[PDB]
């Protein structure tokens, strides 16, 4: 049917980077984007933590994005140039905290194809011209100006396609107020077609040309034309002017030349190598990732190697020709994807795969422990300056936002015991990668408890000025306990507000004396235990507490509220002004008090006649109940909260009344929410007030901005309901359960456990039932690779004095993976270590080594097919693992005994084969697919024994899908092809073909008939077969945006709908919930008609061209679009409401109920 | 309460278009969960 | 309702705002269709700037109104195809 | 047909080669992996691999389409 599919988790790998003044002022807005999602930050850099101003979603893969000011211009327009045509100009608002568009440029046609321009997109220092380049033979740039009130005076871009002429790096020059250029890396690829023989392939050279634009002629020549004989991999310029020179530094192995265009030297800076590195010469260091910090005059430059340590670069050449840049190793960087360094204690680093590090500048930059390698430094050129891995002494790492991208295996089980399920996502590459177990629980993001399961939990602080609940009074009938609001709460002696008997309210009304209701009556508590105890109305119990600023309404049985009115000391004196109300007073609250206003304006009891009394808080007017909330059925609790304000009574049965809470009688108007008795009192939730309907069903009437509605929360069952306020969130709703509070973020914790190698299967044992994955880093050294060539290494230097300390040291310690980068090489090299994680603990309890050259492919530990159920582990290793080109010695199927249960991974023996088998599963004995070769063997623990084996399948075996009797198969070309596997028969005939062309890298069986794919394109794609050389039919399509890894049509969440999870590459995760609904499903298209035509995509390609990018769309919901329709502007809900023909909150609220089936 | 035609006071809606006060609302979504109507799917609403 | 001869620019879009008459207004400037006129015509040029100003991007009489593509042309993207202003050859 | 449309990637008769057809499709697919930001994240984190490094094998593949002619 159709998929109401919506992503459950975003992408966390961030595919771009750009910062600047984009934010409109000083605050240094950097915006990561991750694909189709970008979020930017412009908070405080002297917090230390990342906290994004912005996100916004463009439904579209950006092919160039770049963030630029013009002459004058505060806020840095952000330019986008997506695959669609439409690259979009936008000056970001932080007011909105959203990127207007000044501009959408159109190019061409959707796609970045070979001629299709915005690949490479950069703009002018002066921000007055904006170059996108296609890969070759396209290139454009739109003049775009400064207008009378600052906007974009753009233009018609001047075309420079010169023919099969290939930009390796374009970059805008700085050159001021004259007329700008642009330098691009052009190499002529017609010379390589041109000589059959691949002579003039091979004498191909690339040319650094920049192209001066003449804006008073609008015309844009060819200026300069430095030719390199080295090829371009990247290249940073210099600013020109007061900055430095007019320079751009192309960077190649070891060798970073940097000149200018005129009369300069081309500095060749030599890349300063590790002492005694233990990787191989064959990895030259080249500028991975360099960035410009720049101070009032000049400019540092921190540019990352081949091991990516952060080598910040100074500047000596004295305005005349590029003469000396010092390049000094600063800081030992991890690995990272990109890394940008703005100014007052900003440097983000993007990882590629582990945590993305924002850093603070702690020294000035140059505090370099390891050796610094000048532009004008000689060497003998054979070497640089041995820059070892140097202590991190020039700033410090103060974040590091961990990224699940890039997410390669996933396991996602409710085996812990917690409030969601624990889903371990294996990432990361080699030493630097982890398996992530999130939980929810819905953000539990930290766990914390009140001490016990007292009558009520409220701060009692020390004083008014005590903001942070240092001693929260979790005050029970025996005794009372004083809790820290930072996710440390426990039971102290702390709270002084004489809880020994049963305090029912305890909290700092006071500017320093603290109301507490108890069965002494009101009692004004200090810092100490010090409490002033006046009686309440009447010898019972305070059962009520109506707490304002000024005076509180302590209500006994009877509706007999005393008012403690503050005295001038601000001590509570009960006065005797006091009112009965209709019958007892269950609970109270007072509404909050003006600046100018001497008490509350409306203090309200929930009396058990059904009514809730409201009277005037002053003492001209106490003891006056004049608005009477009148109670649909027999209230259990009263609040009177602002936003005019209303008071409510909340009631044991389904109807909570409120009523205006002012001197004047409001209409109680009686909502519904669990059968249980309600607890409505002042809590807090993003910043608006609430009134908790304690039951089951724990229900909240926020009333924001005078309008109360009641609805339940997306959290864990409870019984009652209360606000929330911790270190890990401001403000939210907590479920209290029996001991227990369900976050509600009115979050999932994820512990990373490391993996020795890059993780390739996450498997489950079968008598462990623990996570046995197989970790495989192909095409690098490995560890046992690594611990010989670093023997290797001290026995080759060792050969000498100090040289051979030094060689003692390099094997010891070499450019650590989390410190300096991984020093690995080769090709056919590979490290395969299979780590069998507990199924609570995430440390390893067995390790299995494979061959050096061994990568290993597939993970599968279950019950032998020869022998019993005893669970013996089928693990291939392919040895001489090279991916670029085709290049692998054999797979050996190790067969393990599987020691302990499982917990020892003990190799019984193993049984070798030319091809590798990617594939090895249990079939009715064991089918292992080695390649297009597919074998039936016994799965015997010594050696396998083979029956029938077919070699008619196309390309290999990706994965294949057993529903009984038949096995639908991935391949490289076919997307699921059935063979009826007739174990029984020992043969296997193609029951179903394939006809739509796709290389599935996931497979998911929905029935016995459905069979999914996510392509290699990044499209999903569920072919149900048909009925009773012939292919099934893809009832469901649609394009993600990314390479979806795996998918499993499962119901993921707790309850609701069975669905189908699908986990990226890009650290995403969605639910795809097939909708039987077929009125739901036509109000979610007619809501999606009217979000497409209200909200337009900001990449210039639509929703539809994001879903049916590589193949079309069938079948598909979009509840991303609906949630961008929930997040569109008031006017425009409006106005989509009416396209709809509902409301606004029908539609809020059908998207609720489609999040709550999930 | 149409049927006992007494007074209208705190007037509130059920699902059902049954049109009562609040407390009868209450009541009616204590008692049953369908309204007096038609005994359509009110489904307990006591709300404004 | 179209013509073997007579192309217009093939040259690619700019600024200059494509403007047509009332003899073929309403019309779109590809498919000549009257169903959801979505996207301005830009004429790339001097098709606007200088004699032709105010002009129809179509047939040739005193341009009155704004040339729009419309959705079904761009359902296919026609609207980034370049100039619709006819230049006689 | 158009002079534009011959200026076009993808302008091909019956008198093209199939040589020539494969190196431009190879050049095309290798702009398509250099623009694609999720097939050039795979393409690099599969093995122990650079982002520039893998734009410096792409730029080196866009001329290698053309490489070894006919
Ligand atoms: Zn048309
Ligand atoms: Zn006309
Ligand atoms: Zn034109």
């Amino acid at each position: 049917m159709f998929l109401y599919n919506l992503t459950l988790q975003r992408a966390t790998g961030i595919s771009f980077a750009i910062h600047g003044n984009f934010s409109g002022t000083k605050q240094q807005e950097i915006v990561v984007s991750r694909g189709k999602i970008l979020e930017l930050l412009r908070p405080d850099p002297n917090t230390g933590k990342v906290h994004t101003l912005l996100t916004v979603e463009v439904f579209g893969v950006i092919r160039s994005l770049m963030a630029f000011r013009l002459t004058g211009g505060t806020k840095d327009y952000i330019v986008v140039g997506s695959d669609s045509g439409r690259i979009v100009i936008l000056e970001y608002q932080p007011s909105k905290n959203m990127f207007e568009k000044i501009h959408q440029e159109t190019f061409g046609k959707s796609g970045c194809r070979r001629i299709v321009p915005g690949q490479f997109l950069a703009v002018d220092p002066k921000g007055r011209a904006v170059m996108i380049s296609a890969i070759e033979k396209q290139k454009l740039v739109y003049i775009l100006n400064r207008d009378a009130a600052a906007r974009l005076t753009i233009s018609s871009p001047l075309e420079a396609h010169k023919a099969n002429t290939l930009v390796y790096h374009v970059v805008g020059v700085d050159v001021g107020f004259e007329n700008p250029m642009f330098a691009c890396l052009e190499m002529d690829y017609e010379e390589a077609d041109n000589d059959p023989t691949g002579e003039a392939a091979a004498n191909t050279q690339q040319t650094l040309t920049f192209y001066e634009l003449d804006l008073g002629l609008n015309h844009v020549v060819r200026k300069y034309s430095e030719p390199l004989e080295e090829h371009g991999n990247f290249l940073i310029t210099v600013p020109g002017g007061s900055d430095g020179p007019s320079g751009v530094l192309i960077c190649s192995e070891n060798y970073i030349t940097y000149k200018n265009f005129g009369d300069q030297p081309d500095i060749r800076c030599p890349i300063p190598r590790r002492r005694n590195d233990l990787d191989d010469p064959e990895r030259g260091m080249i500028f991975v990732c360099s960035a410009t910090h720049k101070t009032k005059s000049m400019f540092f430059f921190l540019a990352q190697t081949e091991q990516g340590d952060i080598f910040k670069i100074t500047l000596e050449t004295d305005e005349d020709m590029v003469t000396e840049i010092r390049l000094k190793y600063f800081d030992t960087v991890p690995v990272a994807a990109a890394m940008c360094v703005l100014k007052t204690g900003f440097l983000f680093v993007a990882s590629e795969f582990g945590n993305h590090y924002l850093y603070q500048i702690a020294h000035l930059g140059d505090d370099d422990e390891e050796p610094e390698f000048s532009s004008a430094m000689p060497l003998e050129e054979g070497d640089t300056f041995f820059f070892q891995p140097r202590p991190l002494k020039n700033l410090v790492l103060v974040d590091e936002l961990d990224s699940l991208s890039p997410i390669l295996f996933c396991q996602i089980a409710d085996l812990a015991n917690e409030d969601t399920p624990q889903l371990y996502v294996a990432c990361g590459r080699g030493p630097r990668s982890s398996l992530r177990v999130l939980r929810h629980g819905v953000s539990e993001m930290a766990v914390s408890e009140l001490p016990g399961n007292p009558n009520a939990v409220w701060t009692v602080r020390r004083h008014i000025e005590d903001e942070f609940d240092a001693y929260i009074i979790v005050s029970f009938v025996n005794a009372t306990l004083v809790l820290s609001i930072g996710e440390t709460v426990e039971e102290v002696t702390d709270s002084g507000f004489l809880g020994t008997t049963p305090t029912l309210s305890c909290s700092l009304l006071g500017d320093d004396a603290l109301v507490q209701v108890y069965p002494d009556g009101i009692r004004h508590i200090r810092a100490d235990k010090r409490v002033n105890e006046w009686k309440t109305p009447g010898k019972k119990t305070i059962v009520k507490c109506a707490v304002n600023q000024r005076q509180v309404v302590i209500a006994l049985t009877g509706g007999e509220l005393v008012y403690f009115e503050m005295d001038p000391s601000g001590q509570l004196n009960e006065y005797t002004e006091r009112k009965e109300m209709s019958a007892d007073v269950v609970c109270m609250s007072l509404a909050n008090v003006p600046p100018g206003e001497q008490r509350s304006r409306f203090l309200a009891v929930g009396l058990v006649d059904n009514t809730v009394r409201i009277i005037s808080l002053d003492p001209s007017d106490c003891l006056q109940p004049l608005s009477m909330q009148a109670l649909p059925a027999q209230p259990e609790s009263l609040c009177i909260v602002e936003m005019f304000l209303y008071l409510n009574i909340g009631l044991q049965n389904g109807v909570l009344l409120r009523t205006v809470l002012d001197p004047v009688t409001g209409d109680l108007s009686d909502t519904r929410t669990g059968s249980r008795p309600v607890k409505l009192f002042r809590v807090r939730m993003q910043g608006q007030e609430a009134v908790l309907a304690m039951s089951s069903r724990s229900w909240l009437s926020y009333s924001y901005q005078s309008r109360f509605h009641l609805t339940p929360l997306s959290y864990e069952t409870l019984e009652f309901a209360s606000g929330f306020a911790s270190e890990q969130c401001p403000e939210g709703i907590v479920a209290i359960s029996t001991n227990t509070l369900r976050i509600l973020a009115l979050v999932f914790n994820q512990v990373a456990f490391p993996l020795q190698y890059t993780p390739r299967k996450f498997v489950i044992h079968p008598e462990s039932n623990n996570l046995i994955i197989i970790e495989t880093d192909h095409n690098a050294y490995t560890e046992a690779t690594k611990a010989q060539r670093k023997q290797q290494m001290a026995e080759e230097m060792v050969e000498a004095e100090l040289a051979a300390e030094m060689a003692a040291a390099f094997l010891n310690e070499n450019l650590p993976e989390s410190i300096f980068g991984a020093p690995k090489a080769g090709n056919g090299q590979w490290a395969s270590v299979i780590r069998v994680m507990n199924p609570i603990q995430g440390n390893t309890l067995d390790l299995v080594q494979l061959e050096q050259n061994e990568a290993a492919f597939s993970v599968a530990v279950c019950r032998f097919s020869n022998t019993g159920e005893d669970w013996y582990v089928l693990v291939g290793v392919a040895k001489d693992l090279i991916l670029n080109p085709r290049s692998v010695a054999g797979g050996f199927v190790y067969t393990y005994k599987l020691v302990n249960n499982g917990e020892k991974l003990e190799f019984l023996h193993k049984t070798p084969v030319e091809e590798v088998p990617a594939a090895i599963a249990p079939f009715q004995r064991v089918l292992i697919g080695v390649g297009k070769l597919l074998r039936v063997y016994d799965l015997g623990k010594k050696k396998l024994l083979r029956k029938c084996e077919n070699k008619h399948i196309a390309n290999y075996i990706s994965g294949i899908q057993t529903i009984g009797h038949r096995v639908i198969v991935s391949d490289v070309q076919e997307s699921f092809i059935w063979v009826r596997y007739k174990r029984n028969e020992n043969q296997l005939i193609i029951f179903a073909d394939d006809t739509y062309p796709r290389w599935v890298t996931t497979a998911s069986l929905l029935d016995y008939d459905t069979v999914a794919g996510a392509d290699k394109f990044g499209n999903i794609c569920v072919v149900r077969l048909p009925p009773n050389s012939q292919k099934a039919e893809v009832i469901m399509n649609y394009h993600v945006g990314e390479t979806v890894l795996s998918l499993q049509k499962t119901t993921l969440i707790p309850g609701g709908s069975e669905s189908l999870v699908y986990t990226t590459l890009s650290g995403g995760i969605g639910i795809l919930v097939p909708f039987t609904s077929h009125e739901d499903h036509d109000f979610f298209q007619h809501v999606e008609m009217h979000l497409r035509s209200e909200h337009p995509p900001l990449c210039g390609r639509d929703h539809l061209s994001f879903r049916s990018y590589y193949f079309p769309v069938k079948n598909v919901i979009d509840g991303d679009l609906c949630e961008q329709f929930n997040s569109m502007e008031p006017n425009k809900q409006k106005n989509v409401s009416e396209e709809l023909d509902r409301t606004p909150p029908e539609v809020s609220k059908k998207l609720e109920d489609i999040r709550t089936r999930y | 309460c149409f049927i006992c035609r007494q007074s209208f006071q705190n007037p509130v809606v059920t699902k059902c278009r049954h049109y009562f006060c609040e407390s009868c609302a209450l009541q009616h979504f204590r008692t049953t969960p369908r309204c007096y109507v038609c005994d359509q799917q009110t489904n307990g609403v006591f709300n404004p | 309702k179209h013509h073997p001869d007579l192309i217009f620019c093939r040259k690619q879009a700019g600024v200059a705002i494509g403007r047509l008459c009332e003899k073929c207004d309403g019309k779109c400037v590809i498919c000549d269709s009257y169903v959801r006129p979505c996207t301005l015509v830009r004429i790339c040029d001097e098709c606007n700037y200088g004699s032709y100003q105010g002009r129809c991007v179509i047939c040739g009489g005193p341009g009155v109104s704004d040339a729009y593509y419309c959705k079904e042309c761009t359902i296919q993207e026609k609207d980034r195809d370049g100039c619709p202003k006819i230049v006689n050859l | 047909l158009e002079h534009l449309q011959s200026k076009y990637i993808g302008t091909g008769h019956a008198d093209t080669t199939k040589w020539e057809w494969l190196v431009n499709q190879h050049r095309d697919s290798y702009c398509s992996y250099m623009g694609h930001f999720d097939l050039l994240n795979y393409f690099a984190i599969a093995e122990n691999e650079s982002k520039a490094r893998v734009r410096f094998n792409l730029m080196e593949k866009m001329l290698q389409p053309c490489g070894p002619p006919a």
